[PDB]
RNA sequence: GCGGCCCCCUGGACGAAGACUGACGCUCAGGUGCGAAAGCGUGGGGAGCAAACAGGAUUAGAUACCCUGGUAGUCCACGCCGUAAACGAUGUCGACUUGGAGGUUGUGCCCUUGAGGCGUGGCUUCCGGAGCUAACGCGUUAAGUCGACCGCCUGGGGAGUA
RNA sequence: GUUCCCGGGCCUUGUACACACCGUAACAAGGUAACCGUAGGGGAACCUGCGGUUGGAUCACCUCCU
């Protein structure tokens, strides 16, 4: 499976030259449970058509992100147009102390022992794409071992 | 030799060399020489074009602007490849799934113009099967029936179609592109600098490319 | 300013009056000074005249019709 | 383009005024930068010379008085 | 003295006035086919009527 | 005016990366050269030169990887205004170890763990990640 | 402005060279002597709202000039004022 | 803030090639100076225009659009008030960051033989890249990247007033 | 034949409007462009003069030279 999840939902509008008509939006994220997650912004005149559109983009933006079994690697922020979500890896942090429109993503990615708080902006679209920005912004200890040191117990030990 | 004695030869002042790094460039008042990475990076083309051919690959020769628009028809129809010399459709890798809505349409249109009611009706409607058919054949008839997605996306210039390059990096597949000292190499995996699109160059360039794909299919 | 053209003419031809100033001196001494105002419409005018030059630079590259 | 500010290097004098007459008109007006291709250096030099000649009645100010 | 039929008066030139630089080789004036080539090759341009 | 050399040096490395350059040059302080030698042992910078009589032109050949900066999140910590000093145990490891703090110690310039290794503490100049 | 045939005199005296007008014992003198040649300007007409800044500029560059000479060598400092007379 | 010319005094900015002290550099509450226009006291003054005011009307009315007159004022000099959209709204000094078209002021080098070519500094405009931002867009003169210093904001109105 | 006229439609321009066009002072060019500062006056908005700015609109037609 890949666990579908609805984060954002709203009530926007179009307004024609006759009366007022409404459009509905959704922002979902999927995740197998290893770090491979994908975000997708869908929008239609009705919610179900939008979430399935959010499914189209979800399974398309699947990004691979390694982890340390439940817990992360190193502390890193997440800049995305005013969004500054900071995340603490926390080895054996006992659960994930994240928040609304931010928690359900790190859960479907198999990252269960982390801490986090969205600073700066407040739109789910931004805070979520900030945590997604925080995934790509991570360097694996093996990656840093490949970038420098050329030995894991050299960059750490 | 020296690739027509001008593979690096001459380049437009409005080349505006952000592109400058990898071309080195000897300048002739508007410039001219894209030199270096142009030269040796042609052999690296031979490299990947053999490997993705071992994994059975199709090439999408996209060479527009009449400066390659027929060598593309040649270097594509001289082996097996599909191509686009005509108007490159913005959405031939992203909207491609929905372009195939129309390919499945062409898949049946071709059948009904050859076995269906191509001329079993009003001559006006029979003409409608005629006209419609050829409109889908000159613009989409290049790729016609792809089926298996194109593994190598060839671009004639980053100068003109960086969006074809953009869409290519939605799959992360090898992007092969001949470009100029006025381009934006942002995403292409195996860039092949050199002069602009030019039927003289494109005949040497493109011909030698499709032929080296024929190595890996063996 | 002063046109004559000897005597075979049967026409005015004040074309040099216009090639001189004509409304030139008038534009400043017909309605009040306002000091800074003309300067303002000079900036707007140039923005649209230089953009006309950018227009001549935009048409040279394609205009495939 | 002009051959007066090419073969005429270093400050154009005004004793003999025939050369300033290439840069003024028969009305008493001073030619603008955009006609004859002449960078401001040469252009403003002529300017100093002209003001002086008109004070001394060598060159006239307006057409008629 | 046609440009569509014949063409290049200047080295690698599109007579309509679009392609001047000598970077242009073979690309025509889509409106009236002027293959940007050698005016020397214009001593070899044969036509028909 | 060009008050802290070390600081404007870190800036030429930041934009050095944001310029796709392979070797920057700078008037030299032996503290700068020392840090290069320490980041040579670590694998961040590679091969440093001191060529120059009265004009010591310190050359440093930076390093990429996949087409990605090895030094991407760098910054001066001990600023002339507020110069932070640390002990041996309060001493923070950058990225929990996935980065090093280049500190000015009682034995010249070394990293955060090399100071723990030294058994003393000191001036944390700048974090390298 | 400080005329050239007053300047060359001053520089050859205080300095060893004729080009030695970069030493503080000379820098300050040509600055003071420049104001001594500028007195003829601020004595008459009075309303020089532009030359006002020029004065504040060269004199301030002199207040800090005399500042470092003061901190480095009080012997040549008291000698600068004893050969020209720019203390009071 | 300022467009005619010149005389007297004189300031700021910049450049080719060298000689030097050797960081003598930057900002800064209280403070001081400059400070458009306008008002007032005083001595001259009044062509044009113009607050208050008289008159004819569009109008339901005119102490408003317009016009005929007209005082303060507009101008010069000595002071006080020390005020602003004193706003490319971009505080100041220094360092760093692919180019084109220009405008404007000097110099070095080459056949300045001719209305040029290749560099080095200041000011400024338009299109853009790296970057930032809510967007517009600024973009080597930055709203980009730092160090330093001062002031300012914690919803608006009340009120930038008693 | 589309310039006149009645209705419809496409593109563009402008709005502090979308609750959606005692005196009209601002927002369309509000049919007298807006705003800040200074002085004075008037039932009241503000007006007049002066300096500055863009947090402003159109640069569409009618007649003359290759």
């Amino acid at each position: 499976e890949l666990q579908e999840k609805l984060i954002a939902v709203n009530r926007v509008s179009k307004t024609v030259k006759g009366g007022r008509i409404f459009s509905f939006t959704a922002l979902t994220v999927v995740g197998d449970g290893n770090g491979r997650v994908g975000f997708g912004y869908g929008k239609a005149r009705e919610v179900p058509a939008a979430i399935q559109k959010a499914m189209e983009k979800a399974r398309r933006n699947m990004i691979n992100v390694a982890l340390n079994n439940g817990t992360l690697q190193h502390p890193v922020k997440g800049v995305h147009t005013g969004s500054r979500v900071f995340m603490q890896p926390a080895s054996e942090g006992t659960g994930i102390i994240a928040g609304g429109a931010m928690r359900a993503v790190l859960e479907v990615a198999g990252v269960h022992n982390v801490l986090a708080k969205a600073y700066g902006s407040t739109n789910p679209i931004n805070v979520v794409r900030a945590t997604i920005d925080g995934l790509e912004n991570m360097n694996s200890p093996e990656m840093v071992a490949a970038k420098r040191g050329k030995s894991v117990e050299e960059i750490l030990g | 030799m020296l690739k027509a004695g001008v593979h690096f030869g001459h380049q437009t002042r409005y080349w505006n060399p952000k592109m400058k790094p990898f071309i080195f460039g000897a300048r002739n008042k508007v410039h001219i020489i894209n030199l270096e990475k142009t030269v040796p990076m042609f052999n690296e083309a031979l490299a990947e074009l053999n490997k993705i051919a071992s994994r059975k690959g199709k090439i999408l020769f996209v060479g527009t602007k009449r400066a390659a628009s027929e060598a593309v028809k040649d270097a594509a129809l001289s082996c097996d490849q599909f191509f686009v010399n005509h108007r490159w459709l913005g959405g031939m890798l992203t909207n491609w799934k929905t372009v195939r809505q129309s390919i499945k349409r062409l898949k049946d249109l071709e059948t009904q113009s050859q076995d269906g009611t191509f001329d079993k009706l009003t001559k006006k409607e029979a003409l409608m099967r005629t006209r419609e058919l050829e409109k889908l054949e000159n613009s989409l008839g290049g790729i016609k029936d792809m089926g298996g997605l194109p593994d190598a996306l060839f671009v004639i210039d980053a100068d003109h179609e960086h969006i074809a390059i953009k869409e290519a990096n939605n799959l992360g597949i090898p992007v092969f592109a001949i470009v100029d000292t006025n381009s934006d190499p942002d995403g292409v995996d195996f860039v092949i600098p050199g002069n602009d699109d030019a039927i003289r160059a494109v005949t040497l360039y493109l011909g030698a490319v499709a032929a080296t794909v024929r190595e890996g299919r063996s | 300013i002063k046109v004559r053209e000897n005597e075979p003419f049967d026409v005015a031809l004040r074309r040099f009056k216009r090639s001189c100033e004509k409304a030139g001196v008038l534009a400043e001494v017909r309605r009040r000074e306002f000091y800074e105002k003309p300067t303002t419409e000079r900036k707007r005018a140039k923005a649209s005249a230089v953009k006309r030059h950018a227009k001549k630079l935009a048409r040279e590259n394609a205009r495939r019709t | 383009f002009c051959r007066f500010t090419a073969e005429g290097v270093q400050e154009i004098d005004y004793k003999d005024i025939a050369t300033l007459k290439n840069y003024i008109t028969e009305s008493g007006k001073i030619v603008p930068s955009r006609i004859t291709g002449t960078r401001a250096k040469y252009q403003r030099q002529l300017a100093r010379a002209i003001k002086r000649a008109r004070y001394l009645s060598l060159l006239p100010y307006t057409d008629r008085h | 003295f046609c440009a569509r039929i014949f063409g290049p008066v200047k080295d690698y030139e599109c007579l309509c006035g679009k392609y001047k630089r000598l970077k242009h080789r073979g690309v025509i004036c889509e409106k009236c086919g002027v293959e940007v080539t050698q005016t020397k090759v214009r001593r070899e341009r044969m036509g028909h009527i | 005016s060009m008050q802290d050399p070390i600081a404007d040096m870190l800036t030429r490395i930041r934009n050095g990366q944001a310029a796709n350059k392979a070797a920057v040059t700078m008037p030299s302080s032996k503290l700068k050269v020392a840090i290069a030698n320490v980041l040579k042992e670590e694998g961040f910078i590679e091969d440093f030169k001191v060529e120059g009589d009265t004009k010591p032109e310190l050359e440093l050949t930076l390093k990429y990887f996949q087409g990605k900066a090895v030094v991407e999140s760098i910054q001066r910590v001990s600023r002339p205004g507020l110069r932070i000093y640390k002990r041996k145990d309060e001493l923070p490891k950058v990225m929990a170890g996935l980065g090093i703090a280049v500190v000015s110690t009682s034995k010249g310039v070394m990293t955060d763990r090399a100071a723990r290794q030294a058994g003393l503490g000191g001036e944390i100049i700048c974090y390298v990640a | 402005s400080l005329s050239t045939e007053a300047t060359a005199k001053i520089v050859s005296e205080f300095g060893r060279d004729a080009n030695d007008t970069g030493s503080t014992e000379v820098q300050v003198a040509l600055l003071t002597a420049q104001i001594n040649h500028l007195q003829g300007h601020f004595a008459e007409h009075k309303k020089d709202h532009h030359s006002r800044r020029g004065l504040l500029r060269m004199v301030s560059q002199r207040r800090k000039l005399l500042d470092y000479l003061k901190r480095k060598d009080v012997a040549r400092y008291t000698q600068l004022i004893e050969r020209l007379g720019l203390r009071r």
